[PDB]
């Protein structure tokens, strides 16, 4: 039941704006954190950061700040939620694929992920 | 031989769980914490001190910080059940602008509706001043912030807002153990323990990002949290010194009273005697940059001795969580904080004003288990607050594994921490009097 | 801090051998496999703990600041890569 | 000294306070009707729990037949598997605290033993 | 053998085993606050009623004299119009249960000649 | 007589009476739910309160060593600048009402003197 | 008051279910919506 | 079982020994769509 449901692939150009969406529908949102990873072809993964599902919070490393935009929203239900993330200038090495991970305990352990979504510049 | 003989009240204790009463001060009227129905503190408390005995404390797994936040929201959404709720505000409103020279032109507005009479087959034409934060456009022709989401009661206007000091009493057969070590962390042995009747005056302060009106410290500036090495989890810092912030309203308000039906009246904001001004706040520019050099000298104790500690505003969220919010004075304030976190440091009579924005729709813990918000009313008269800042709640970036670079941003949103800061130093026991030792004594047959 | 290796950088040892991988870290560590466009799967956590839905040839324990991943029983549906995660920082992993 | 002031004291010297720790084991409004349910339940139930767990340990004092005495000389004979140390060593250099340590993997098999020490004294004399 | 395990076995045989019997007579959620009354109110009334049926027993003991203990002798003799039997056939014999159903009628004059004998030994003695 | 039909006899009348004021210390809905709370709350708040007064007393007597007894003679001998009255006018002339108001201002050294008795005489013979 | 009409075309059961539309209260109490359910013929009276 | 055989106003209970087995069907596929009638208060209406 505990799925998280994955948007589909697009394609921009460099200097563009993306939106990658991640639904969570069958648990408890609001007491474990979403996070986001992204690898390129041929390389490991890499972090992008989390966001606080309760309060709204993002994170990102040094090489993220001004770029991505962590953004949630919520039904009026909150039995299902929609975990956006925007990019404000894709460069030329951007083009890679996109999970949305969870949280499970203070162990990082990312049990549940993502389909995946690869974006081209 | 040796006998073994039965000792009844020997000094053995246990960890335990178990529910704390309140305890208030003495009366010399109403609010929203039910500060009546507590027992009458002791004149003078009684702290036994313990020799000889390294009680091992932990913080972070304590169940009186998760008791104290059961107990603040089953007083904070049952004082808003029996006065009035402004389920028919939900009408379509018609809002002007109040200023006339442009430059904020645009955070209050003049909205007219049509209200219920006290006689429900004719209507009144009456008109209020709202706030941006609390209106929204349909497609003028606005309406309430949600009115699809919640149903907005009014906050009680008798009740007072005002945190006066509780205390927690422990009953018959358990204890409760004070740390009065200074060089102690969240988790750690304590071999300086005495136990008490029950704690000090804990004030169940609301804010997010500054902890105002709190325990001080001893001798330096101590830094707790869980782990400094998983990002996702909130560093505590605790003042040694406080730092006095004045926050203000200056708008002259005018509260009028409307009356939407038999018995029920809805207080609405009136004109404004006087000018158009921005509520704000200051700091003292010369004590901030020193209270901030400190917390820099205790936080490369976690780190290297040469890293570059940088310190940025919010990433994001909602309102509560990227301005500090506080309850100065009955209204409810957001003040931006991009003036106080904005530094760099390197290893080796002037004021900031922040500006703050009033909000009167709130919607707290969750909407109080179903939907459930609240209206706070007009509070009639200038408001001024002179309270300390004693702590802050910083969220460090993580990725950073090169550059010796850290960033530290403020954070919040998780009531639970504003009273990690309080009861940290406290645990419950429970005592155990029965033992047995062996004695060369006989029973008398 | 943070610190991080991984000397099993490539093998391709048969089936029905038992191979190990090492990585030395410091803090909570978890095991992943990756299939070659799917998404990563958590395998075990903290180390020794073992997750429900993972089949009983998966084993791991540490010892100091090393944790090994032994891989008994072989299977032809069993040709992945694993890495070992740290919370913020991922190896690039082996693949078999 | 006072509650719980003799913990790091040794066990010589505690047993000669127990009475502060046995003592301290006892001791316009219509609108928000429902609101006297925090601190008045919470409260009420506190209470019940101290009497409850007060009279569980006066039944086993009246079991073992040391009802009404703080300090009870009974009839089993100490076993010198449970703690093999001297009499000199344990009233004068150990506590109450780590003592319940050493205790608690065998605090069952004595708490029996007095059990059934005194039914079978009670049937003698009857 | 366990809790009632002796009641239909003679009054010799489950006068032995009365410590079983003895032992057993003490042992996000705002939207329905008032939902709690059930088993919370009925709960707390069975366990303060438990209480009061405990006390009202032993202050019964203290008053004959025998706190504390579950085997009692006293100094009332026996009276013969109660129960003409004889020692032989009432504890290897008859069990507990129909040995209440011939003293209930007389169960208030015994409860009466207990508490006068107390009061007047307690006058000489002092 | 009846529950406190001594209370204008002498003491040494009213002491052979004491069992009958100990005894006295112990003893189609759904539309108004929540009207149970007046004198569900107030009827079992009053049960409570009578258990733990009744039990403070009955810890007093433990420590003094009086369990169970009603007239209990203890080893402290009665100071003459208490009350310089004789024997035979204190349990013939006076009556418990007018005595207690006599020795309120000094209830509470006697108090503490009954507890420094039972705990010196429970450290000699243990 | 409800306006409600057949749902099954073939008779032979025909008019087990009802579809009804009437008019329900907005969440802002000065305008209304027509929205339209579907009741079983035991919910129903004439 | 039953209170009294003769007065037929008491209801006979029957307890079986072996179980039947019942299968109880609703085979209309139906949808549910929300419909708010208030402020914070929504109603579960059966579209097609
Ligand atoms: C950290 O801690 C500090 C201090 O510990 C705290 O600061 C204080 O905030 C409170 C709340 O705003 C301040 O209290 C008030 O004071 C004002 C002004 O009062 C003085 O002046 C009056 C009149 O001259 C004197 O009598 C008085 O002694 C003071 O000298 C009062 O106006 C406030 O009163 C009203 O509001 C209450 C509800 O909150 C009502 O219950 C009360 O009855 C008052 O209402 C009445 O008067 C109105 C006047 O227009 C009238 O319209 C109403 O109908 C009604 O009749 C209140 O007493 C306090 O002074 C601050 N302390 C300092 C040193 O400045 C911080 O707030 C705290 N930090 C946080 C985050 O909470
Ligand atoms: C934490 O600290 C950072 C940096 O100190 C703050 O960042 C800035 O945030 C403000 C608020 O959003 C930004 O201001 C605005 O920019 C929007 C997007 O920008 C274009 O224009 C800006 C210059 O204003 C360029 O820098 C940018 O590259 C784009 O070309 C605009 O859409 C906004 O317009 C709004 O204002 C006009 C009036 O000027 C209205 O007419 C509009 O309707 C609209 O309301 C606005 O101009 C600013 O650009 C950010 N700077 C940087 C460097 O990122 C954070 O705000 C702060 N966080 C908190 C919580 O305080
Ligand atoms: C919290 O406070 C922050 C600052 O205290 C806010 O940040 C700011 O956002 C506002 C927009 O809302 C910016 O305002 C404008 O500035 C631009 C650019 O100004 C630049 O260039 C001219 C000419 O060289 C120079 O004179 C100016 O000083 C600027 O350097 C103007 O074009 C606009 O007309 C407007 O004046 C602030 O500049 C910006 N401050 C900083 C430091 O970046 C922040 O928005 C606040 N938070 C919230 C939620 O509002
Ligand atoms: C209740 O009404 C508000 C007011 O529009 C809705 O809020 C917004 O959602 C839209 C659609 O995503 C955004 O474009 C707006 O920016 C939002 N407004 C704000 C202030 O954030 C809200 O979604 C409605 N509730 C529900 C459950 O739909
Ligand atoms: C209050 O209700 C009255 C009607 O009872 C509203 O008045 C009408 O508004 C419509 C809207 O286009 C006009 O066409 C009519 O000419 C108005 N009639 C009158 C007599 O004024 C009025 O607008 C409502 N008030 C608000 C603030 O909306
Ligand atoms: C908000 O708008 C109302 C009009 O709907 C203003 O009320 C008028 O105020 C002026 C000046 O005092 C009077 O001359 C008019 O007779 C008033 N009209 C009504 C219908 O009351 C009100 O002043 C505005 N408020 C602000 C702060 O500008
Ligand atoms: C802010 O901090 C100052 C200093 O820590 C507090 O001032 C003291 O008040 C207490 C009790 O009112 C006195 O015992 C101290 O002697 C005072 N200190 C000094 C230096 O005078 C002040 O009360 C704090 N403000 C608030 C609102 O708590
Ligand atoms: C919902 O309300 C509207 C009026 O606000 C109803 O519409 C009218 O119904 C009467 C009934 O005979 C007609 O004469 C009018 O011509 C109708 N007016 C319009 C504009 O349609 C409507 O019938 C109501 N809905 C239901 C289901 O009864
Ligand atoms: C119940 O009646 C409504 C009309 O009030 C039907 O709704 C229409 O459905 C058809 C077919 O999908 C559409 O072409 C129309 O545009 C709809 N009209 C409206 C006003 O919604 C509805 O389909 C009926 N339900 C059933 C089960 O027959
Ligand atoms: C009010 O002011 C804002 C900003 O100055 C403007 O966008 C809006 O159109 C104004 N409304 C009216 C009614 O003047
Ligand atoms: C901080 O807490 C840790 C927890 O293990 C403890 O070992 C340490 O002594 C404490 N103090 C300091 C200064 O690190
Ligand atoms: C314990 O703390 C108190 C008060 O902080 C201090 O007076 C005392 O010296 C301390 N004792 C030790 C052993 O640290
Ligand atoms: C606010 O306005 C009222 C109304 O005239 C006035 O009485 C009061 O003095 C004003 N407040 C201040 C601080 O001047
Ligand atoms: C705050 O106000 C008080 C008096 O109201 C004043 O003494 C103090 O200097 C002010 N502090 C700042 C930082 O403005
Ligand atoms: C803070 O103020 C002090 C004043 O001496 C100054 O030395 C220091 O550089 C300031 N810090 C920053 C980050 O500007
Ligand atoms: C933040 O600090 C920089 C560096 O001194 C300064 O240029 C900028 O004006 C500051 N911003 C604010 C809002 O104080
Ligand atoms: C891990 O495996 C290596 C070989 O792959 C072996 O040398 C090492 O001893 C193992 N360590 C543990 C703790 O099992
Ligand atoms: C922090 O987590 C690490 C494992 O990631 C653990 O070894 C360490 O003991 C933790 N620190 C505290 C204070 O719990
Ligand atoms: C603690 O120990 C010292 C020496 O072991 C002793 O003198 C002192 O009395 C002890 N403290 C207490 C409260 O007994
Ligand atoms: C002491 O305990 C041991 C182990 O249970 C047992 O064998 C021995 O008989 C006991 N001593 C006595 C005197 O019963
Ligand atoms: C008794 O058992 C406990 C818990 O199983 C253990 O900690 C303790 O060491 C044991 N006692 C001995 C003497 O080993
Ligand atoms: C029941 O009675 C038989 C014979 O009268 C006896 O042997 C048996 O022990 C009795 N059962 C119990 C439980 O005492
Ligand atoms: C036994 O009871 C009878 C009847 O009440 C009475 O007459 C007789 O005196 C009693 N026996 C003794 C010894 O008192
Ligand atoms: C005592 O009274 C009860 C009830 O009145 C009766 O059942 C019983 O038979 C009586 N006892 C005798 C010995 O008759
Ligand atoms: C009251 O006093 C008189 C004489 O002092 C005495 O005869 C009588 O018995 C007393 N009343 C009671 C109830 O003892
Ligand atoms: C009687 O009390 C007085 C005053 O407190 C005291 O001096 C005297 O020693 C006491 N008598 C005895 C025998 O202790
Ligand atoms: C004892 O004190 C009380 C109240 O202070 C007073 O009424 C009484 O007379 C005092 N006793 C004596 C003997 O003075
Ligand atoms: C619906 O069907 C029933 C029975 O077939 C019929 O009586 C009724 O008139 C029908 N209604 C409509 C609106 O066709
Ligand atoms: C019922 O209809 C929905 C909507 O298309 C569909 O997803 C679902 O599979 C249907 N149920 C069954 C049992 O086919």
């Amino acid at each position: 039941q505990v799925q998280l449901l994955q948007s589909g692939a697009a394609v921009t150009k460099p200097g563009a704006s993306v939106r990658v969406s991640c639904e969570a529908s069958g648990y408890n949102i609001r007491d474990y954190f979403i996070h986001w990873w992204r690898q390129a072809p041929g390389q490991g993964l890499q972090w992008v950061g989390w966001i606080n599902p309760k309060t709204g919070q993002p994170n990102n490393p040094r090489q993220f700040q001004g770029r991505v935009s962590l953004t949630r929203h919520a039904s009026w239900d909150f039995d299902t939620y929609s975990f956006y993330m925007d990019l404000k200038a894709l460069r030329s090495d951007d083009t890679a694929v996109y999970f949305c991970a969870r949280q499970r305990s203070d162990y990082w352990d990312f049990d549940v992920w993502g389909s995946g979504t690869q974006v081209t510049v | 031989n040796l006998w073994v003989t039965v000792y009844y009240g020997v000094p053995v204790w246990k960890d335990a769980e178990t529910t704390l009463f309140c305890a208030s001060d003495a009366k010399a009227k109403h609010n929203v914490w039910a500060t009546h129905a507590c027992v009458p503190t002791d004149p003078n408390p009684q702290e036994i001190h313990l020799e000889n005995v390294t009680e091992e404390f932990n913080m972070w797994k304590n169940n009186m910080v998760e008791q104290m936040h059961t107990d603040i929201i089953s007083l904070w959404c049952q004082s808003l059940k029996p006065c009035v709720k402004l389920t028919p505000l939900c009408v379509t409103l018609q809002c002007t602008n109040v200023t006339n020279n442009i430059t904020m032109r645009g955070e209050l507005k003049n909205c007219s509706f049509n209200m219920t009479t006290e006689l429900r087959d004719k209507k009144q034409k009456v008109y209020s001043l709202f706030y941006r934060l609390d209106v929204v456009q349909i497609n003028k022709e606005y309406r309430l912030i949600n009115c699809n989401t919640s149903a907005i009661t009014q906050a009680c206007p008798k009740v007072s807002f005002e945190p006066i000091p509780i205390h927690y009493c422990a009953p018959a057969g358990f204890a409760i153990l004070k740390c009065k070590d200074k060089k102690f962390n969240g988790t750690g042995p304590c071999p300086n323990v005495s136990t008490v009747q029950c704690t000090h005056g804990i004030k169940p302060v609301v804010s997010t990002q500054l902890l105002l009106n709190g325990s001080l410290a001893e001798e330096e500036v101590m830094i707790r949290s869980e782990n400094i090495t998983n990002n996702a989890k909130n560093i505590l810092v605790q003042f040694n010194t406080p730092v006095q912030i004045n926050c203000t309203r200056p708008n002259n308000n005018t509260r009028k009273s409307i009356r939407i039906g038999p018995g029920q009246a809805f207080y609405a904001t009136g004109d404004i005697i006087g000018d158009i001004r921005q509520a704000h706040c200051n700091v003292s520019k010369a004590t901030w940059n020193e209270t901030l050099g400190k917390v820099v000298k205790q936080l490369r104790k976690h780190f290297g001795n040469n890293t570059i500690i940088r310190f940025a505003n919010s990433s994001g969220g909602d309102l509560e969580v990227t301005t500090h919010s506080f309850n100065c004075g009955g209204e409810f304030f957001y003040c931006n904080t991009s003036g106080l976190f904005n530094s760099t440091w390197i290893s080796n009579n002037d004021s900031i004003t922040l500006p703050c924005r009033i909000k009167q729709i709130i919607n707290m813990w969750q909407g109080c288990g179903i939907g459930q918000a609240m209206y706070a009313p007009p509070i009639q008269g200038v408001i001024r607050c002179v309270s300390n800042i004693t702590g802050l709640i910083l969220t460090r970036d993580g990725g950073s594994t090169n550059s010796t670079n850290e960033t530290f941003r403020p954070g919040g949103g998780d009531m639970r921490d504003n009273w990690r800061s309080e009861l940290y130093k406290y645990k419950v026991v429970k005592i155990e009097p029965l033992g047995v030792a062996p004695t060369r004594a006989k029973r008398r047959v | 801090d943070i610190q991080m290796t991984q000397s099993p950088s490539s093998l391709s040892a048969s089936v029905g051998d038992t191979v190990t991988i090492t990585c030395q870290a410091n803090g909570y560590l978890n095991w992943y496999q990756q299939r070659r466009g799917k998404a990563p799967k958590l395998l075990i956590y903290d180390g020794s703990k073992l997750e429900r839905g993972v089949p009983s040839r998966f084993s791991g324990r540490r010892w100091g600041q090393e944790y090994n991943l032994t891989i008994n029983n072989l299977q032809p549906e069993d040709i992945a890569t694993y890495f070992c995660q740290v919370y913020e920082f991922v190896v690039p992993g082996t693949r078999l | 000294l006072g509650f719980l002031g003799a913990a790091g004291s040794t066990m010589g010297a505690a047993s000669m306070t127990l009475t502060v720790q046995a003592r301290n084991l006892l001791s316009e409004a219509q609108q928000h009707l429902l609101k006297l349910t925090v601190w008045g339940i919470k409260q009420l139930q506190a209470r019940v729990l101290a009497v409850e767990r007060y009279l569980r340990d006066q039944q086993l004092l009246g079991i073992w037949g040391c009802s009404g005495k703080l300090i009870c000389a009974t009839n089993v004979p100490w076993n010198s598997s449970w703690s093999n140390r001297n009499l000199s060593e344990i009233w004068d250099n150990m506590t109450w605290l780590q003592w319940d340590k050493e205790i608690s993997n065998y605090t069952q098999i004595i708490y029996g033993l007095l059990e059934e020490s005194q039914n079978q004294q009670e049937k003698n004399e009857q």
